[PDB]
């Protein structure tokens, strides 16, 4: 009737950690960039872009 | 320019004396005065064909 | 009396590096099927099937698609439609 | 003075690690790693409002011969990019370090020429994508042959020797007819420019008959149907890297060289002529995605995918419709992801475990491999045009552009859905099913390296599967800058 467990193992392995905090860090930062349509009218990362005039 | 068309040409003559090293079998530093030979000797070159270029060029002005 | 010089002292050439074991046996049969397969083109000869084949697809099938897509070339005209209206051009 | 130091301080650094580092690995990683920090920033300042070139230079000019020069009389080769040109630069700096990675734990035998051969051929076909003349264009469509030589002759696994002189003969025999297809056009419109030759008109006879020899120069650096001899048996004797860089860079130029040689100054040449492409390229994509079912060897099957792949993108450049032509650039840039994670799979992983690349030795891989068939499946679905992958949405867009331009030739080379399911699904159940061989003992765990490269030829799969859109920031001008419908 018992099931006959196998070793213990940890969650949060290496790629729970990486693959998750990277796919969250980008949502977080959409959502930055996400919340300036009131408080400056224009995305954040807008900002760094600097081409030349098309004149 | 004539300073780029110098340092190219001494650049042409650090890689002479480093193949001709290369060649015999010796390291890449060996008689390291002999980059400052080659250095010197094909910048004079640069020279040459740099000043040759200039007249060329003054010749076809003065033609109108 | 022409002998290269006695200043040389040439030695064997290694390519360094550990000596993996072997994780696959190799089967004589597959080995020379394999390299019968790859190296066909050497003993290849012209016969009736192979020259049928010849025939087909690099005359006879070019000839026919050469057909379909020059005759039909600027035919259709699938863009908008309506019922009655021409589906062609000629 | 200051960009002179630059490199009088960068030589030297480079000399110190050659000098107390044994291997230029790390220095090779660095440098080529560093290139995407620049061209991504590049990008940044890449203004996609204009049609125009935005980062021009000439190199090898008269009054200025090394380095850069501001005249009013210009004889050295041009240097730019828009758009089309930069989507391909941004495909392959993400992928040289990767080859370049490729054989980390591998070489053990003059690692510093292979490494050297491998960032060379790569920095050659950057600046492939950067030239401007024709050629400036040319100078670099063959600069790569000598060094690509060498790599497959020397380093190449065995009978390297005949595969080493095919990659030199067959691309050059088809590169002197574009040489003078180029000579053709330099000495009646004493122009070699990449700007200026959508003015410039030519007489219908004149036209005709240089199309030929550019279009059977671009015939066999993409194999179409009388070439495509060669393809596969330089891939099945190449070593790693040389493989990778082949069929993700090497291939795609012609793809690049058709938009931007071909189209624009050929305009009215193509359209009595089109009838012409589309015959070859159904005839490829019917006969060597056919011809792929009955193949002893595991590397020669993924060559002959590429050839299918890129018969299809080229009935979706030669459209003179609008989906085709951004059709035909995510086959291109998605074509570059999945298919050197293929050739990781078949003499990457798997030559470098048993050594041979015999198909009929290789079943049962799950058992032992779990985290290795999962890489063999959903590479292959990725690889036959299951959607959200970005093949699929390159292998619809150029049929639909196929499409238009001849119905009857688009509804007959719809099939090649079904015919590369075929032979790639056929390959991955022999590979993933049955009792683990007898002739294998059981090996490593796909490493920690091998996974690095994988998933991320993955991602950027999914990610353009996702969205395609992510590029059409740039592509937008040369969707337009190549229609000829008046
Ligand atoms: C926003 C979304 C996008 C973000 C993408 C995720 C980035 C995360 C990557 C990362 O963190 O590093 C991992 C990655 C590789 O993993 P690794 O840890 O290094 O591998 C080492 C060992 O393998 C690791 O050790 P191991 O060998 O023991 O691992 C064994 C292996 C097992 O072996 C296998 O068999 C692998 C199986 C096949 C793997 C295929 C990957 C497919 C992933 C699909 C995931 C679906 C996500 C959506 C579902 C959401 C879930 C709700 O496991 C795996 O690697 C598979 C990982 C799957 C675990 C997933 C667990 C967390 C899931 C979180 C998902 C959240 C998404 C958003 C949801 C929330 C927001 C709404 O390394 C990288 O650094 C990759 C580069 C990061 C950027 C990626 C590409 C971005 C840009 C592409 C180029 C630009 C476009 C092209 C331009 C071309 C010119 C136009
Ligand atoms: C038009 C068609 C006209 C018909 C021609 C068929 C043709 C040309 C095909 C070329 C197509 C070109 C492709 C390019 C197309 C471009 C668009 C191929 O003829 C082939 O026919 C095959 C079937 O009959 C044979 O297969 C095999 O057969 C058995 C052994 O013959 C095997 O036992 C069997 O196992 C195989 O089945 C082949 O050996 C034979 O070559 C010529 O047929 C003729 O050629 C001549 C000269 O040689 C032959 O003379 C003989 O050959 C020696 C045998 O060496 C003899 O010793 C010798 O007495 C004499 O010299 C004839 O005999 C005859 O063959
Ligand atoms: C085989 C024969 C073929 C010809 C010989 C091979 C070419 C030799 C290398 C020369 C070409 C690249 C390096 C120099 C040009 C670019 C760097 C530069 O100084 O110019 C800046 C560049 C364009 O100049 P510009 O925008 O007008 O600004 C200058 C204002 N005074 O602004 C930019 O936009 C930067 C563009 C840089 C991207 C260049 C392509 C990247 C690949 C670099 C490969 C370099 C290979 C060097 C190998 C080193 C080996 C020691
Ligand atoms: C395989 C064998 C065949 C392979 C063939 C490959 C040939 C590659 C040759 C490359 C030489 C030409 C390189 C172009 C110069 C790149 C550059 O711009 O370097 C900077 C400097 C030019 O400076 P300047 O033009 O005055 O403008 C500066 C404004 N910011 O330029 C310079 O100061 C000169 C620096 C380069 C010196 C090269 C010396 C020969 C190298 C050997
Ligand atoms: C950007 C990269 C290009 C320049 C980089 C050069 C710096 C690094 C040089 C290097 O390390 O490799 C040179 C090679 C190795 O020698 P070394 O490293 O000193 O000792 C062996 C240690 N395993 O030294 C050699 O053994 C070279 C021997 C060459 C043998 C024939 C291979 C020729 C390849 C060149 C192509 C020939 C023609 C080129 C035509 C133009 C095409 C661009
Ligand atoms: C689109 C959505 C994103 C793409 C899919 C994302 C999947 C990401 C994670 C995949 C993990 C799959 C896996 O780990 O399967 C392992 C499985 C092991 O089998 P096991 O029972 O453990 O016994 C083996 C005997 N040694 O190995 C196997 O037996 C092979 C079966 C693989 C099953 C993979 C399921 C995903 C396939 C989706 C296809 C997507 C095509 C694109």
């Amino acid at each position: 009737h018992g099931p006959e467990l196998t070793p213990a193992v940890p969650f949060f392995q290496p790629y729970v950690l990486k693959w998750a905090g990277v796919s969250l860090g980008l949502v977080a930062f959409y959502q930055f960039n996400s919340s300036y349509e009131a408080k400056n009218g224009h995305t954040w990362v807008e900002t760094f872009f600097h081409p030349k005039s098309r004149e | 320019a004539l300073f780029t068309s110098l340092v190219g040409a001494s650049g042409l003559g650090f890689a002479t004396k480093f193949l001709s090293n290369k060649i015999r079998l010796k390291p890449a530093g060996y008689y390291p005065l002999g980059y400052v030979f080659s250095g010197v000797a094909w910048a004079g070159l640069g020279l040459v064909l740099h000043n040759v270029h200039q007249h060329s060029l003054e010749v076809l002005e003065k033609k109108k | 009396e022409l002998k290269p010089s006695s200043a040389i002292q040439r030695g064997p050439l290694n390519k360094g590096g550990w000596d993996a074991p072997h994780a696959l046996h190799n089967d004589g049969a597959i080995d020379r099927y394999a390299h019968w397969r790859t190296f066909y083109q050497e003993r290849f000869k012209y016969t009736r099937a192979t020259g049928k084949s010849t025939l087909i697809f690099l005359v006879a099938f070019p000839a026919l698609i050469g057909y379909v897509a020059y005759q039909s070339e600027g035919l259709f005209e699938f863009a908008g439609k309506r019922r009655g209206e021409s589906v062609t051009t000629r | 003075m200051f960009l002179t130091s630059i490199l009088l301080s960068s030589l030297y650094l480079f000399n110190r690690i050659l000098a107390w580092q044994g291997n230029v690995k790390h220095f090779y990683l660095f440098a080529s790693n560093l290139l995407l920090l620049f061209i991504v920033v590049l990008y940044i300042n890449f203004n996609t409002f204009s049609n125009s070139f935005q980062f021009n230079f000439e190199l090898f000019n008269s009054l200025n011969p090394f380095g850069l020069s501001n005249s009013d009389i210009s004889n050295g080769l041009l240097f730019g990019i828009d758009g089309l040109s930069l989507t391909f630069i941004l495909l392959t700096v993400l992928l040289i370090p990767l080859t370049l990675l490729g054989n980390w734990y591998n070489i053990n035998f003059n690692s510093n020429l292979y490494y050297t051969l491998v960032l060379a051929i790569g920095l050659v076909i950057l600046l492939n994508f950067w030239a401007l003349d024709y050629i400036s264009f040319y100078i670099l469509f063959e600069a790569t042959l000598p060094l690509l030589f060498i790599l497959i002759h020397i380093y190449g696994s065995s009978d390297s020797e005949r595969a080493s002189f095919y990659v030199l003969m067959f691309t050059l025999s088809g590169s002197l007819f574009m040489l003078l297809s180029i000579v053709v056009i330099s000495i009646v419109l004493n122009t070699t420019n990449f700007i200026n030759h959508n003015l410039f008109v030519l007489s219908l006879d004149l036209q005709t008959i240089i199309w030929l020899g550019l279009f059977i120069a671009i015939m066999v650096k993409t194999p179409l149907f009388p070439i495509h001899v060669w393809l596969p048996v330089v891939h099945s004797e190449s070593p790693l890297a040389g493989s990778m860089i082949l069929a993700g860079l090497i291939l795609k130029l012609a793809l690049y060289a058709i938009l931007r040689l071909l189209l624009p100054l050929l305009c009215e040449a193509q359209i009595l002529y089109t009838p012409m492409i589309y015959i070859i390229s159904l005839l490829t994509i019917i006969l060597t995605s056919l011809a792929t079912l009955r193949q002893i060897d595991l590397k020669v099957i993924i060559a002959y995918s590429s050839i299918s792949h890129m018969g299809i993108a080229i009935l979706g450049v030669c459209s003179n419709t609008s989906l085709g032509i951004y059709g035909s650039i995510v086959l291109g840039v998605a074509h570059g992801f999945v298919s050197p994670a293929l050739f990781l799979i078949v003499g990457g992983i798997l030559y470098d475990r048993y050594h041979i690349r015999i198909v009929n030795y290789y079943k049962g891989l799950t058992t032992y491999m779990p985290q290795l068939a999962t890489y063999i499946i959903i590479l292959s679905f990725a690889n036959i045009g299951t959607p959200l992958t970005g093949n699929f949405t390159g292998e619809f867009l150029s049929l639909q552009g196929g499409f238009i331009r001849n119905p009857i030739i688009g509804g007959i080379s719809c099939i090649s859905v079904l015919l590369a399911a075929i032979y790639q699904l056929k390959l991955t159940n022999k590979l993933t099913g049955g009792i683990s061989s007898i002739y294998m003992h059981r090996t490593n765990d796909v490493t920690i390296r091998e996974k690095f490269i994988m998933n991320i030829l993955i991602i950027s799969t999914l990610i353009i599967g996702i969205c395609p859109q992510i590029m059409y920031n740039l592509l937008y001008w040369t969707v337009n800058n190549y229609i000829y419908i008046i």
